[PDB]
């Protein structure tokens, strides 16, 4: 009886294992999550789906009436940290490689960006210790936030020449786009202080000094790697197409927008109805408000414009897209330079990089000349909600965390005046675009959805996780 | 023996094998104090859980040790890894053992003198003691011919108010019965087909569940040949069984076969016997689950749609894609004869023993076992979406949410290989002194248990209905995996005995193990037990025996494979309802592994305290036997949850103390009793005390055993017992009242979920009488479980559809939740007010889907019932009849199993001897649509020759 | 814990 | 000089015994073989285990036998490509093999 | 039949 026989034979031995083995898992690690689960709650939030009428997955999402037991994003937070976080540790023990190093650092960096602007808090300087602290405190987001673009900016000073010998599923060993990744991360950071008010002169010129170098990416910075096929698709779709049927629909503020301003991106991803063959949206929440006010046959799957998911079996998950990155440009020509024309150029080139991706490459004058053209646009006020409704246009069926992260921090689109129930009822008070607080609202401070509850895992297994608060409450980046 | 210090049972086949029961382990549910045995479901082929003195193994071993001859049995469990939406169970390891075999049973439940058979009997053991020889009359040929009908027990009781439709309004296609109240009147139903659609009186068709099941027949054949000399005896035996369960189709199914040979041959000193066996089985089960499952499929049907009108295929709108309902479901009977869950098994086990006996008092034994099997599995299902989507409303007609999509077909194959070695080698010394008499015993113990297994999985079949796994045009998933472990002991026992009154035992075993840290393999555990017969040595004759009991000693115990070193697996993740695994693209990943191994664990040790008194009166008309027992199950190697912000999600540490405290009484007599009759009764007496008693602080004082994420889920919590649930309650003001909401009258969550109580009964019972006029018996056994509670997905089904007779609550009229208020909330103010708001007729449906005022928990269920558990009728036909006759003996039998269940007023859904989640202690969490529980009645006919 | 379920059509 | 001595060692336990109405036979056989080419890549082994008995009782006999059989074999694959012999054959007659 | 292959020198 050898009894020297507990090295578990269903996995390699330990030294085989090197970082070129490990490094792929943290881009998909990432990926999982930020384009599954929280890119799923994200459009919610945001307002671009809503709950199908016939189905019932998502009431409490849309409701705002899920609470911090729900684990509304437990599976997320293990991936994101116990899986990335520690593979991303794991290869930075591995290689001595500065440009491995500069890669998985800012893959790094981005999931903390991703927990941070979920829950405000998280655990950084103290996780990923193992034993030696299975309760890590959980750092203020300002501390996250300057962490790790501190992180990003040594990891970049330490660039040496080499070249990347680990396989890269993003963008296949290109420092050079490596590099734009990062200072697209710094341009949405910095930001993020600016409207928080927070060292804002700093980050105010650090942004103009940033855009004025244009070292920022091409195309899209995205995982580009999904099959058809089972364990291999895109996350929202494998889950929300394969896993459960079809729960969502459009929702009425994505809807009216794109009706209003003529654009033919309505068509992507958006299915007319299949009663009437027209684009509907549903107010959020109102899912059971619409069946009581309008019956039941009459407010079933076919009367409202179902999502469509067959542009999504094999969609790439976004990290950065790219209509996104000229938006923000445009943004910072638009109010911290005197400069319009550069503004107009950075607008209307996310508009048509947008245009592009859905497939109407060719088309984007319709809004470029029609409604949503520069031209109209009067007060610089008038020109900064025209940069906002357009990146929000464009982060849907792309980067959904985003883009409900993009409203919190801009506050565009406003949220309306009026009620769901004002809405339904006269159409005409509604301002096309705006959001509408969920008819069947959760929050006892009403409102739009502010922040992600703390992971259920960390509640019960850390004391040290800050206690649970509505959803009302703002993440420390957004102050108004 | 019975010099023992500590609680233990025996029975004999007759009682064993009298029910005519496929399991050896079933039919002594509820008659042992102490002993929790139940089954998995009513599933033929399905699993027995037998926990002795409740839970000691925080995940997952509780069963206890089964010793057949006297050699370790493998007692693996066959079950489903995700009970949510694909559950099936397929038996376990004892199951395989012909109860006509069967001579003793004997339990031993206390766990302080163990150093006989090691660490696995600190969850108790029993010893199993199989038929040897004759002489006899005259050839030694006994056979058993059985038949018996299986129908449905208890289904849940339904409301037949209000039919087909949704927010109380009629509809044509509803999964549900939110619909009017009853009229009469002509209405529509179903999908359109060919511009044509069914139109059926609105009416209540109560009996339309209980109409689709059948009557489940099996037929039972064994045989047995026997003999013997003065130096040697020789048996062999065969059985064979075939279930066709009440579930219409063949899906449920299991056929059992056994063959075993034993034989002894004496030669002098010397003794050389040996037994082998060979069992096979072929399991069929009906899936249960969330998804297109047959059951789920069932209970979402309308209070007034015929079910059995559903099963013929010529009828287009029974066709997959005109079913009455597109809702997630699917019609059974296509479920039923197109799905796929088999498994096939072979097994062989068996021993040698050599004893020798030399210098008069010693005897040497070596014995050795060998237990392997193979089993494989074979599941599949169509693909539905080629079939059926395209054309059809259910169809392309529903889009993204056709329950076709993307159901495009599956199939998988495992085949798993197990492999169990066993080996003593003892020398014994027995010799009396002056009154005294010493019995030593000095032995060697080695064990190696294997598994491995073979996964290989495609998806999208390219022919919709073949199985190969050639079917597809996509990539297949392989799957390889294998354990090993190695034990090794040294082991002494010493009996003392004074003029049998005073019996002494000390008990002393070291093992070393291979799954403990390699610089602390080592665990030694000792035990002493102690019994006095004050009946001898004390007249009367009134007192027929008198023996008082004590023992206190420790079990060490050993860790699971491969906890020790940290592994790095192949990268996947796990998303909700799907995964993300490599290779993407071309590329292949390693990731960290989630379990943090420990090379600072050391072993687990169990100690117990227990005292006993036993006591026979008026030459055993009146015996009873009373036991109290301490046990406390330290440094159990386990993965503990633990924050995936440290980078693991669990670390495998030694957690604290699980004790477990009660009380084991049985009482027994017999008030009457004559030449032609006697009348025995028994009560038998379990009350145990369960406690977690700490778990490792630094990572929390709670870990998850089993629980839905975001849904009710059941823990293990320092200061608790084991198996704590919570669940979502309703929020209230600090004066009792119920928060709802101003707008939609529904209630309001509380903050955090709240206890919900344990998995526990709080106390267990059961009474027998037996009765014996001439040539006639009769045997009736109540089985009695109070307390606990269980998760039940039954009720969770039919409360959202609008089926359970709760649901017509208020005539369905809109209502206010009595004692509502509304919480007004403005910054940090906090004030409460009267609630005006109804719950509109529209929106009674979702009071009831989330569980009315209680919300989730709800859906938590008393686990108590009263069970008429066996009724056996037996006639032995008299000597006199048999002469002219080649019969020795002829004993016909009626019997009947599980023939009625109470349950209290509050549960009118399910029978609570049910579950999706195996069976040991994750099995405890509840049931997730488990198959209805069945009544079972039949006939035996023996036959000696 | 772990596993998820879905909701129901209605 | 590249090849080894293959070895093998066999054990083989046999108890027997009868009456007059009743005859029984065990049997035990290993057999464990590493072969003359170098390692253990060579490898045999064999385990089996037997019981048979007969038992008379008036004009019916009962009889059954029943055996276990249990090998592992390892075998240094031969052919043409990167196999052990076909590179040992193609070596040229002035290189120690040994070495 | 199945195919073999040359040596090489
Ligand atoms: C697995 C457990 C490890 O323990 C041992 O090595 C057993 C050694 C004791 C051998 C006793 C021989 C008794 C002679 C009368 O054990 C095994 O895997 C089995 C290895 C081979 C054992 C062969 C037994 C022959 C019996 C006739
Ligand atoms: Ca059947
Ligand atoms: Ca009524
Ligand atoms: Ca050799
Ligand atoms: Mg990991
Ligand atoms: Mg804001």
């Amino acid at each position: 009886c050898d009894l020297n026989i507990n090295d578990d034979p269903n996995y390699p031995m330990n030294d085989q294992v090197t970082a070129d083995l490990i490094f792929p898992s943290i881009s998909a690690s990432i990926a999982s999550a930020v384009g599954g689960e929280i890119y799923n709650y994200a459009g919610f939030f945001a307002q671009y789906y809503e709950q199908k009428p016939e189905s019932n997955q998502y009431n409490t999402l849309c409701e705002y009436t899920f609470t911090e037991s729900s684990q509304q994003m437990d599976y997320s937070y293990r991936i994101l940290f116990a899986g990335a976080l520690e593979d991303a540790k794991q290869v930075l023990e591995k290689t001595t490689n500065p440009a491995d190093r500069f890669a998985t650092t800012i893959l790094r960096a981005y999931a903390f960006q991703i927990m941070v602007d979920n829950t405000s808090d998280s655990p950084y300087s103290e996780a990923l210790q193992g034993n030696a602290n299975a309760t890590p405190k959980w750092d203020t987001g300002e501390t996250v936030y300057k962490g790790i673009l501190g992180e990003i900016d040594a990891a970049e000073a330490a660039l040496d020449g080499s070249g990347m010998d680990v396989p890269d599923l993003i963008f296949n060993k290109n420092i050079a786009q490596w590099k734009g990744f990062a200072n697209a991360l710094r341009l949405r950071m910095y930001l993020r202080f600016i409207d928080a008010n927070i060292d804002a002169a700093s980050y105010t010129e650090k942004v103009k000094t940033l855009v004025q170098n244009n070292e920022f990416f091409t195309g899209d910075v995205k995982l580009d790697c999904f099959l058809d096929e089972t364990d291999k698709r895109n996350p929202w779709y494998n889950t929300n197409a394969v896993g459960l049927t079809g729960n969502h629909c459009a929702a009425y503020p994505l809807v009216s927008y794109l009706s209003s301003t003529g654009d033919p991106r309505i068509a992507y991803g958006i299915s007319k109805t299949d009663a009437d063959g027209k684009y509907v949206g549903q107010l959020p929440g109102g899912k059971t408000h619409m069946q009581s006010i309008l019956g039941t046959d009459n407010w079933k799957n076919k009367n409202v414009s179902a999502i469509d998911y067959s542009i999504g079996a094999t969609k790439p998950v976004y990290f950065f897209t790219q209509a996104e990155l000229q938006f923000l440009i445009a943004e910072v020509y638009a109010r911290f330079h005197n400069d319009d024309a550069n503004a107009k150029s950075a607008y209307e080139a996310g508009v048509t990089a947008d245009f592009a991706v859905r497939g109407f490459a060719g088309q984007e004058n319709t809004i470029l000349e029609g409604a949503c053209a520069w031209s109209a646009a009067s007060t610089q006020a008038d020109k900064l909600n025209l940069i906002y409704m357009q990146k929000w246009v464009s982060l849907f069926y792309m980067d959904h965390m985003e883009a409900w992260s993009e409203i919190r921090r801009t506050d565009c689109p406003k949220l309306s005046s009026y009620s769901a129930a004002q809405i339904q009822a006269s159409e005409s008070v509604y301002t096309p675009g705006e959001l509408v607080a969920p008819w069947t609202n959760g929050l006892e401070a009403g409102g739009l959805m502010k922040r992600m509850t703390y992971p259920l895992s960390a509640r019960q297994q850390n004391v040290n996780t800050p206690a649970g608060v509505p959803g009302s409450t703002p993440v420390w980046w957004d102050i108004k | 023996e019975k010099a023992l210090g500590y609680a233990a049972t025996s029975v004999g086949g007759e009682k064993i094998a009298e029910s005519r029961t496929s399991d050896v382990m079933s039919s002594l549910a509820g008659k042992i104090a102490g002993v929790q045995i139940s089954s998995t479901s009513s599933d033929p082929g399905a699993s027995n859980s037998v926990i002795i003195r409740g839970v000691s193994s925080l995940s997952g071993t509780n069963q206890p040790l089964y010793v057949v001859d006297g050699v370790p049995l493998n007692n693996s469990t066959v079950y489903s890894t995700d009970g949510l939406n694909s559950g099936y169970d397929f038996g376990n390891g004892a199951n395989a053992i012909n109860p006509d075999d069967v001579a003793n049973m004997t339990i031993l439940k206390g766990a302080a003198a163990t150093a006989l058979y090691g660490s696995r009997a600190a969850n108790g053991v029993v010893m199993i003691t199989t038929k040897s020889g004759r002489k006899e009359k005259g050839v030694g040929i006994e056979y058993n011919g059985g038949v018996q009908w299986s129908t449905v027990l208890r289904l849940p009781e339904f409301q037949n108010e209000f039919g087909m439709g949704w927010n109380g309004n009629h509809t044509e296609l509803e999964n549900g019965s939110w619909g009017p109240r009853f009229d009469g009147s002509m209405q529509l139903w179903g999908n359109v087909y060919n511009n044509s659609q069914k139109l059926k009186p609105y009416v209540a068709m109560p009996d339309n569940i209980k109409d689709f099941f059948d009557a489940g027949f099996r037929y039972s054949n064994s045989l047995s040949f026997n003999g013997a000399t003065d130096k040697s005896d020789y048996y062999v035996s065969f059985s064979q069984i075939s279930d066709d369960g009440m579930i219409p189709t063949d899906a449920d199914s299991y056929d059992k076969y056994t063959f075993s040979a034993r034989g002894s041959h004496k030669a002098g000193a010397l003794t050389f016997s040996s037994s082998l066996n060979y069992a096979y089985q072929k399991n069929n089960f009906a899936t249960t689950g969330q998804g297109l499952s047959m059951l789920n499929s069932l209970y979402q049907t309308p209070r007034d749609i015929s079910i059995i009108g559903l099963e013929d295929q010529n009828d287009p709108f029974n066709t997959p894609g005109y079913y009455y309902t597109p809702y997630g479901v699917m019609n059974p009977y296509y479920i039923l004869n197109n799905y796929l869950n088999e498994y096939e098994s072979e097994r062989f086990y068996g021993k040698f023993q050599l004893d020798y006996e030399f210098l008069k008092y010693f005897k040497f034994t070596y014995r050795m076992g060998l237990d392997t099997t193979t089993g494989q599995s074979d599941k599949g299902k169509p693909n539905l979406y080629a079939l059926y989507y395209e054309g059809t409303p259910n169809g392309e007609g529903q889009g993204s949410s056709s329950p076709f999509s993307g159901e495009t077909g599956q199939y998988s194959e495992q085949i798993t290989r197990r492999r169990e070695i066993n080996q003593d080698i003892m020398v014994n010394f027995n010799m009396p002194v002056n009154d005294f008499n010493i019995n030593a015993l000095v032995g060697f113990n080695g064990n190696e248990r294997k598994v491995s297994y073979q996964y290989s999985e495609v998806n999208d079949l390219t022919i919709p209905t073949w199985f190969n796994l050639k079917n597809s045009g996509k990539t297949p998933i392989v799957e390889q995996h294998m354990e090993l472990r190695r034990l090794m002991g040294v082991f002494g026992q010493f009996e003392g005995s004074w003029k049998n009154m005073l019996y002494l035992t000390v008990t002393a075993r070291n093992d070393w193990s291979s799954t403990l840290p390699k610089e602390n393999r080592s665990f030694f555990y000792p035990g002493i037990t102690g019994s006095f017969i004050f009946s001898e040595l004390l007249l009367q004759d009134v007192i027929t025996f008198g023996k008082i009991r004590a023992s206190w000693g420790k079990t060490g115990n050993d860790a699971d494979v491969y906890m020790v070193n940290p592994v790095y697996a192949q990268s996947s993740n796990r998303i909700p309802f799907g995964s993300l695994t490599f290779p993407l693209g071309g590329v292949n990943a390693y990731s960290a592994g989630n379990v943090l191994g420990s090379n600072t664990l050391s072993p687990e040790m169990t100690t117990e305290s227990e005292v006993g008194l036993n006591m026979a009166f008026f030459k055993n008309r009146l015996s009873f036997d009373v036991s109290y027992y301490n046990r406390n199950t330290d440094k159990q190697i386990f993965s503990l949850a633990m924050d995936p912000a440290s980078g693991y999600t669990a670390q495998n540490m030694n957690l604290g103390k699980i004790r477990n405290r009660g009380i084991e009484l049985l009482i027994s007599g017999t008030p009457i009793r004559t030449k032609d009759f006697s009348w025995e009764l028994t009560w038998n007496f379990t009350k145990n005390w369960s406690k977690v008693i700490s778990l490792p602080e630094e990572l929390g004082g709670i870990t998850t055993i089993y629980g839905l994420n975001g849904g009710t889920s059941m823990y293990a919590i320092t200061g608790m017992p084991v198996g704590v649930f919570k669940a979502q309650v309703a929020e209230r003001d600090p004066q009792g009242r119920i928060v709802v909401n101003s707008s939609t009258g529904l209630p309001v969550e509380a903050s955090e979920f709240g206890i919900c109580g344990d998995m526990n009964n709080k106390y267990q019972m059961g009474v027998s009488t037996n009765l014996k006029y001439k040539g006639i018996s009769l045997g009736i056994d109540f089985d009695i479980r109070q307390g606990g509670v269980m998760y039940s997905r039954t009720k969770d089904i039919n409360y959202f559809t609008g089926n359970a007779i709760q649901t017509a609550y208020n005539d369905r009229n809109p209502l206010i939740v009595p004692n509502s208020v509304n919480k007004i909330v403005n910054g940090e103010n906090v004030t409460y007010v009267e609630n005006t708001t109804p719950i509109t007729s529209s929106n009674i449906y979702k009071y009831w889907g989330d569980g009315g005022s209680d919300m989730g928990s709800c859906f938590l269920v008393d686990k108590s019932y009263v069970k008429l558990r066996s009724v056996v009728l037996g006639w032995d036909l008299p000597k006199r009849w048999l002469a002219k006759t080649p019969f020795q003996a002829v004993k016909v039998s009626a019997y009947g199993n599980n023939l009625f269940v109470w349950t209290p007023s509050s549960n009118t859904f399910i029978d609570p001897e049910m579950t999706s989640f195996g069976n040991d202690l994750e099995g405890n969490y509840g049931e997730y649509t488990a198959n209805p529980s069945s009544r079972r009645f039949g006939f035996n006919l023996m036959v000696k020759f | 814990g772990g596993g998820g379920g879905g909701g129901g059509g209605g």
